[PDB]
RNA sequence: AGCACAGUCUUAACGAUGGAUGUCUUGGUUCCUACAGCGAUGAAGGCCGCAGCAAAAUGCGAUACGCAAUGAAAAUUGCAGUGACUGAAUCAUCAGAAUGCUGAAUGUAAACUACACCAAUUCCCUGGGAAUAGUGGUACUCCUACAGAAA
RNA sequence: GGCCUAUCGAUCCUUUAUAUUUGCAAAAUGACGUAAAUUACUUACUACUGUGCAUAUAGAGGUGUCUGAAAAGUUACCACA
RNA sequence: UGCUAUCUAGCGAAACCACAGCCAAGGGAACGGGCUUGGCAAAAUCAGCGGGGAAAGAAGACCCUGUUGAGCUUUACUCUAG
RNA sequence: GAAAAAAUUUUUUUUUAGAAUCUUUUUAUGAGUAGAAAAUCGUGGGGUUUGUGUUGAAGCGAAAUACGUGAGUUUUCGUGGAACAUCUCCCUAGUGCAGAUCUUGGUGGAAGUAGCAACUAUUCAAAUGAGAACUUUGAAGACUGAAGUGGAGAAGGGUUUCUUGUCAACUGUGAUUGAACAAGAGUUAGCCGCUCCUAAGGGAUAGCUGAAAAGUGUUUAAAGGGGUCCCCGUCUCAAAAGGGAA
RNA sequence: AUACUGACGUGCAAAUCGUUCAUUUCAAUCACGUUUAGGGGCGAAAGACUAAUCGAAAAGCCUAUUAGCUGGUUAUUUUCGA
RNA sequence: UCUUAACCCACUCGUCUUGAAACACGGACCAAGGAGUCUAGCAAAUGUGCAAGUGUAUAUGAUUCUUUAAACAUUUUACGCAUAAUUAAUGUAAUAUGUCCAUUGUAGAUUUGUGCCCCACUUUGCAUACAAUACCGGUAAGCAAAUGCUUUAUUGAGUACGAG
RNA sequence: GAUGUUAGGAGGGCAAAUCCGCCGAAUUUAAGCAUAUAAUUAAGCGGAAGAAAAGAAAAUAACUAUGAUUCCUUUAGUAACGGCGAGUGAACAAGGACCAGCUCAAACGGUUAAUCCUUCGUUUGGUGCAAACCUUUCGACGGAAUUGUCGUUGAAUUAUUCCAUGAAUGCCUUUAAUUUGAGCAAAGUGAGCAGGAAUGCUUCCCCAUAGAGGGUGAAAGGCCCAUAGUUCUUUUUAAUUUAUUCAUUGGAAUUUUUCAUGUCGAGUCGUGUUCUUUGAGAUUGGAGCACUAAUACGUGUGAUACAUUUCACAUAAAGCUAAAUAUAUGUAGGAGACCGAUAGCAAACAAGUACCGUGAGGGAAAGAUGAAAUAGUACUCAGGAAUGAGCAAUUAAAUAGUACCUGAAAUCGUUAAGAUGGAACGGAUUAAGAGAGAAAACAAGUAAAGAGGGGAAUAUUCUCUUCUUUAUUAAAAGAAACAUCAGUGAUU
């Protein structure tokens, strides 16, 4: 609002949401925290990461749980063990979710992820 | 032209159209020229960034009652004061050269009005508590007691402004004090004619003065 | 764009061979050639009348004529009909201007400022004003004018403690200065008769601006208020009169 | 603006207020001012008459705050003085008042109007008409000359 | 299992045809604010290259869709292929290193990979040993200094 | 002015007339006139003040395509509206 | 006589086109395919043809006009290189 | 400020106007190009007001016992799938089309027509393939007729070459063909050319002019070679047919 | 490139094709390279030619040149109306 | 509502032209785009604010800072235009001063009275029209010892209780 | 003056929107045209910068005078210039923005050039990881220059008062601004309904110093990034805080008193003349040429040629200088009462491209499936193949299948209905067909039993209500028709 650095048009925030540094895209890939976890952390949502543990909150597969298979940066969509779909030829794949539609449960921990979760704390 | 129509006086017979210019930047750069003024006091410490000028008179027929600030007190006047003109250049009155210093009222008037600032002035010491007497006229370097207390209040800058003149000059004079003899204009177109007389007696004058 | 409709070099092949006789552009293979190539009928043509900047935009807006439109708006927003007539929800407020003591000032938070309209009686308007959170249709969206809302109370503040912050960010609801009052915030869309809430501190300072007890820096400099043509506007009691 | 215009009214009428025999075409005399005395003669003649020719010396830098003539009449005169100091000046008929004119804004002093009878006031001035002059001694008043 | 008239024109219904209309919009547009020169220490421009599978605008320059370094930092992925559990895989920053041939272009040339001349040259090792026909310099004008000649 | 109804010409320009009327831009050019004064940049008082140019007013010098361009031919080589 | 035309199979355009398409006379912008009155007038076509469509074309090259030109010439005006 | 009807005085049913560019009433009037005015209706955007949205709006086609003198407005069904109004008031404008040999884009009638007429001619059989007048093979018939539809080379083009595939479109018929498309392959020099030399020529140095740009080119020079410090000297590019080792 | 004012004249072609005819040892023809550039060149003279361009080439600009002249100039009702 | 019928009537629209159904010109067709505008200065109109003033110019100022690129403010002889005309021009310049009443007529809006209200007299008398005087600047003429004068002529966009 | 591939250096060229120079037109206007006009504009050739140039009086005034430059408001459409026609046209003052001064040069200093530079070196500081920069005095050895560098700004002389100076010890404290990158950053992914799936609808919660913006399977303050708010770290530049002793050398300013009264830019000014230019007019500026000066009590100015004389003001012919001010190009932000794919930049895109031109040059057409193709047409059958169809199949949706959104009109096809003797359509008025409709175009109330809803009385008793349903009495409304009037005709 206040701030006159930074436009406030739809054109140069779509132009950032599609030419996205990596920092940004891991940003746009953020998902909300587990209650308890939250008051745990101090923190309310956290950087999805490859052997996490979500719950779909949204659309036809909403209150599934499950681990993070992929994630897809590009397309912005995670992808999780239990949503299966099969392809025209009946091929399964993953369907893939935006990281908007799930709740994080148990985040995996590593060295990178306990830097952050000091950072936020 | 046709009908009633005034003659025109327009000058766009010239290709004017590379030749215009529109004013979008006005109120923004009134801004920018209050940021820049702003900006360089408070770098000079809050200090006085302003300019004390000498009173002059407004010039011919037209303008000689009316006086306005003018380019610089210049040596007489300095001279007057007691200041030099290194100490004027030191310190916050306005500088010249060549503006001389004319008739004695004028001079007079704005002697005070050196003395006048001169007065007002109080001088930050040079080095910071290693105070001096000092030069030029300038005061001798202040005590820090006073110059912390005087740096926490307003400066006083009323003096640079242009005075105003008497109110109503609608004055009382009795009856028997004025008389009826005048003959005004009479005096002007004698006054008139007699300007060559006199001008041919003066140059006579002159000659023999330079004799 | 000051060379639009005007930079190709433009040619003239179809007077003998039976094409009509506005320019056209030269070349051979590419498309173009042959093709109309400006004028305000053609592809490419631009404008008939090239905008520029030379356009009168502005206006001189005459100081007693200002001064006279906010005056006019204040008492037009005094009267109780008028801010009913301009849609405010009226019926549960408790005084004709609305008038709320010096300890208005320091109120520190949105909660409190709704709180504080509550108690006024303004939930209503205040229901409107959430309700009012519309898009704006048309090409004003790709020109970032997304939603409009509407207009309820204007707060005339003079202590800068806590109202400015509080009211600040609340849909609909305006704040004003009392040396600094704004007619397009007294009378939006030019409709006068909006809901004026006044801090007694704002409502005295008015009264000192505009002439009362001669304060030479707040006062207007030898201002004069204008007054009315007809000294009573009821004409019917004049008709109803027993020498009429 | 636009859409009030005559072209508004209008809209479809192929010359549309201009003429369909005429078929409407510019300046159609010639440029500007230009057909005077020789097309529009005419015009010139009965609506700007003493337009044509050369009259008089030239000065050739007139610098015109040289000349400068600021002036008032006598009738004015009085009302450069406010009410209740001209009702005492009325009352008290021992004394008049001085106005000085040029402290005021000017330099010449003309003879239109009426000085009230009887009251001397006394009046200073750079200039002074012969009938402000004889206005102001016929009153009682004092005339002063003053740079 | 029969029965229709044809052709032409018109009407309604349903389709083809066509790309208008409507809806968008990582683009234009004008204004205001802000900083604002590159080059013989070889710019701009132009060629010629360079992708694992690679043609192109893009990107880069014989170390070539990046090298090093910093800050982010676990993936990458059309296929093949390359990593993690934090100087590796990915980005961004980018100061170090690198920057073919040209081009003012400057050894003589120029529809030329044509042609001079002077230095032969480089690396490795701790004051010596090995490699390579390779690499530089040498334009025109000016200036200061020096030189040996000419008052 | 011609017994009446005809016998004639803008602006700019030139030219000669005319004036107790004017100007040439900080000033002056009769005349140191008339008085006094006399150390001198004295002091009053005066309708009539150099050459040249500019005005102002009044005529005249001409525009006969006569309410006023300083303007010869030519195109079967021709072009355009 | 050849080659075409013709007919089939195949591929496959354009110029042109206010709406059109039988006459006669009349009046009319004074020579009508449509108008008024008369003659009349009955599908669909194939092959030709040149009476008409004041047929097609190119903003009358002719002529006249423009205070549009251009070219050229002279003892036209005004200059000017030499 | 009370009129009527229905019931069974009382119950029930309808109505009951006061907004000045306004309402009631009366009489007169009603042509129209060029032209002037007023009242309207619509489009893009803005403020304002109070609404409409995916229990499908706008949009579009077809309509409606619809309303308006009219422009239009309103609405139904069908399609459609996302944003739509303001007549409450008022500002603003790239604001209203049948036409301009209009601009731009698409499309017809003309029309399965005009046409595919230079250059003497093909036939039979077989093979391939889905399919053969015009592919391939053979047999015939013919023609070009050494100023050749034959060989070579220059310009110019530039992988068009060649093998191996091949048939969406192209190859103005057909097409399995192809100079189209796809994947590859391929041009080897001491001696052949260029490259070298000078010419007609061109570009400069030396000068000199010209504001410069340029115009000129040994012409008022302290300049590349041979010699035991001496004697000579404007340079440079310019021929793929002149000169020129093999 | 003389004639058939041949064929062709929405071509094979924005000048072709057929037949006829002129030229053929010199003021010959051909190639390549070269020179001379726009009010300029060059011309066995026709105002010829100077890249489908010429009584003044092509390119770009002054320029949206100018045009008393040609064409076009956009919803509705009502009123006065030449 | 659509649809044919049938009786009666019904000439290609636009267009320039006195005159087009034309043997006048443009138009094969359909869709989209497609032409009195903008700036400057001026005028009258009408609204609005103020009035012998008016505008607030450049600019300054602020407890003004998404929207604020506007809005708000301006510590008593700035300037434009209007408050005076005249005129080549030095220049000159508006009742005439015995009176804070304040030019002369004729119609003329408005008011008192008489004989609810139109009335019929009288009564008072703006705007405006038609005139008239005055008086000022120019110009004559007459005078002129310069405080230039003088009845009379003429002339200005004049002036005779300011309107911008 | 030559010569040097001697040693060290510099220039060249490019880019151009704004800037500075030159050189430098015409279309156009006058309704013609010649002077004037376009215009000291365009093109040409040069030079610069983040601004440039201009600038410290050979100035304006005639006042009670002002006093470097630039810019604005203004004077002013005025003085003035003009076939005095068309047309052109300043400056000074005033109000302001903003303001900054100076040095060569003569003159002065000779018991000594007190100067300058290159090469060689050498040390008192300070950063940085490292590269490396930054301060710092001291000596050489070369040169240069007296045909003039350096110092001095009249000359001494008095008193006053400051500044440079060097050493020791002391001391670098605290904040405030200012400005970067950085971070952290409020509440729900709660019912229920319909939905392909909410960010919808409800309904129960809330948070806001964040209800700006964007993304997210339909409109989200509470889904995410962001935002408001803050915590630091970064830039510099203010305040505050702290200095104390001991030491030489040097300079400067006033102030006395004497004494020195010197000085001030030449083929330049000026004048003539010519051509140009302007406001310049019997010549404003420039330029060519001719003639060619005066020295400070001079000579340059005071807008009409001149002579003769005043008076005021200035100090040419050498030089530099920040600021306000301008900026259509490059880059970076922020914008909008702008355009919405025939528009907007020629270019929403693999466009300054393709393509065309001998070349200089000229120069396009050209966006959108869906929420998701990590949903992009599997499978079967008939086909030589293309393709087609499917009981098969994705999707919410395939007359949604990548020439994919919506899909108008022209155009053309299928079916049905009508019409059809040299046009076609129309107007006015009926007709027969073919469609559509019940909203005025009939039926209030009453009784019976279903579905809902309300109000009152002190969570539920009382009571009021509307729709479906069975049938049961009204009635009104229009069209006819006749009669009766009143108005207006015609008839006998």
């Amino acid at each position: 609002k206040f701030n006159k650095q930074k436009s406030s048009s739809r054109r140069k925030m779509r132009k950032a949401h599609f030419t996205a540094p990596a920092g940004l895209r891991r940003k746009i890939m953020s998902s909300k925290l587990s209650k308890e976890l939250r008051l745990k952390y101090k923190t309310r949502s956290l950087p999805v990461r490859k052997d996490d543990e979500v719950l779909i909150c949204r659309g036809h597969n909403h209150g599934r749980e499950g681990k993070v298979v992929k994630i897809n940066r590009k397309r912005y969509k995670i992808y999780v063990e239990r949503v299966t779909r099969e392809k025209v030829n009946g091929e399964s794949t993953f369907i893939g979710i935006h990281p908007s539609n799930v709740v994080l449960t148990k985040l995996k921990v590593d060295k990178n992820r306990k830097k952050i979760l000091d950072r936020k704390a | 032209v046709a009908h009633n129509n005034v003659l025109p006086n327009v000058h766009l017979h010239k290709w004017w159209q590379h030749r215009v210019r529109v004013n979008f930047s006005k109120n923004i750069k009134k801004k920018k020229r209050r940021l820049l003024r702003e900006k360089r006091r408070k770098a000079n410490g809050g200090t006085p960034i302003e300019k004390l000028h000498p009173i002059v008179h407004c010039p011919t027929q037209r303008y000689n009652f009316r006086t306005r600030l003018g380019k610089g007190f210049t040596f007489e006047e300095l001279k007057g004061a007691g200041l030099t003109p290194r100490a004027a250049q030191t310190i916050g009155i306005c500088y010249d050269k060549r503006r001389k210093n004319r008739s004695e009222e004028s001079l007079t008037k704005n002697v005070e009005r050196l003395l006048k600032y001169k007065n007002s002035l109080v001088m930050i010491p040079l080095k910071k508590n290693k105070a001096k007497k000092g030069i030029g006229g300038i005061p001798a370097d202040a005590d820090k007691n006073t110059i912390k207390e005087f740096r926490n209040k307003k400066p006083l800058l009323s003096i640079f402004k242009k005075e105003k003149n008497t109110k109503p000059f609608y004055e009382t004079i009795e009856v028997s004090k004025i008389d009826k003899e005048f003959l005004a204009y009479k005096t002007l177109r004698r006054a008139k004619l007699a300007e060559r007389r006199k001008n041919c007696r003066q140059q006579k004058k002159d000659i023999k003065f330079k004799s | 764009k000051l060379g639009a409709g005007y930079e190709t070099s433009a040619e003239s092949w179809g007077t003998g061979r039976a094409v009509a006789r506005i320019p056209r552009v030269p070349g051979g293979g590419t498309h173009r050639a042959g093709q109309g190539a400006f004028g305000n009928m053609c592809r490419g043509g631009g404008m008939f009348n090239p905008t520029k900047i030379w356009r009168r935009w502005g206006r001189k807006v005459n100081l007693k004529e200002k001064r006279y439109a906010v005056c006019s708006s204040i008492a037009a927003s005094g009267v109780t009909s008028l801010v009913l007539a301009r849609g405010h929800r009226i019926s549960h407020l408790k005084e004709v201007p609305l008038v709320v003591s010096n300890d208005i000032e320091s109120l520190s938070k949105t909660k409190e400022a709704v709180n504080f309209l509550v108690s006024l009686g303004l939930k209503d308007e205040v229901n409107r004003l959430v309700k009012s959170k519309k898009i704006r249709a048309g090409k004003g969206k790709m020109r970032n004018r997304k939603y409009k809302i509407r207009n309820g109370p204007l707060i005339i503040y003079e202590n800068d403690n806590g109202v400015k912050k509080a009211f600040r960010n609340i849909p609909g609801v305006d704040l004003c200065k009392v040396t600094k009052l704004n007619l397009l915030k007294l009378a939006p869309g030019g409709s006068i008769g909006r809901l004026c809430i006044w801090s007694e501190s704002a409502f005295k300072k008015l009264d000192v601006i505009y002439g009362k007890i001669h304060e030479k820096k707040v006062t207007k400099k030898n201002y004069i208020l204008p007054k009315s043509i007809v000294h009573n506007p009821d004409i019917y009691r004049i008709i109803h009169s027993d020498k009429v | 603006a636009t859409r009030f215009k005559k072209n508004r009214k209008k809209r479809g009428h192929v010359s549309a207020g201009h003429g369909r025999v005429g078929k409407h075409r510019k300046h159609p005399g010639g440029r500007g001012k230009a057909g005077g005395l020789h097309h529009m003669r005419i015009n010139f003649d009965k609506y700007h008459p003493g337009y044509f020719g050369k009259v008089g010396m030239r000065h050739l830098n007139l610098l015109k705050n040289r000349t400068y003539c600021p002036t008032i009449n006598v009738d004015k005169l009085w009302g450069l003085l406010p009410e209740e100091k001209k009702k005492e000046f009325s009352e008290n008929k021992d004394i008049a008042p001085v106005i000085d004119v040029t402290r005021k804004g000017y330099f010449k002093v003309l003879g239109n109007g009426k000085l009230k009878h009887n009251q001397p006031i006394v009046v200073k001035a750079r200039y002074f008409s012969s009938v402000a002059e004889k206005k102001i001694k016929a009153v009682g008043g004092q005339c002063i000359l003053v740079a």
